[PDB]
């Protein structure tokens, strides 16, 4: 029974860390999007002309 | 011409973002007639969408 | 002033949207500085947020 508990905890730790990694991926992607918004082209020169 | 080139370059520099051919044509329509039919913001509107 | 009235009449007609006091200040100032500081894009961007 104790070894079964240990195995279950191992598997759950693995899955939990996988989910944490994916959540970090999503946060990184949100930061990427936020960064993209700033890098848009502008019509400064066309406006001046 | 240069600004439209920059706009589409910026679009394709971020493939994660998805622009439909219909959306791309809409951006083309907006960019082509600037200051004769609509202000430049409508381009940024479509990108930020 | 009338546009500010319409914007904040649009918020108060949609009670399901939670505009904190701080965000209301943000929108208020962004409208307050139309065309002297920031185009309309900064207002509707926060509404869309």
């Amino acid at each position: 029974k104790i070894k079964e508990c240990q195995e279950t905890i191992e598997q759950l730790q693995l899955e939990l860390e996988e989910l944490k990694v994916q959540l970090s991926q999503y946060e990184e992607n949100l930061l990427q999007a936020a960064q993209w918004k700033q890098t848009m082209p502008t019509d400064q020169e066309l406006n001046d002309l | 011409q240069r600004l439209e080139h920059q706009v589409f370059t910026w679009i394709e520099q971020h493939p994660k973002l998805i622009f439909s051919n219909e959306r791309r044509q809409e951006i083309a329509r907006s960019i082509e007639g600037l200051y004769e039919e609509n202000r430049y913001e409508q381009v940024r509107e479509k990108l930020l969408a």
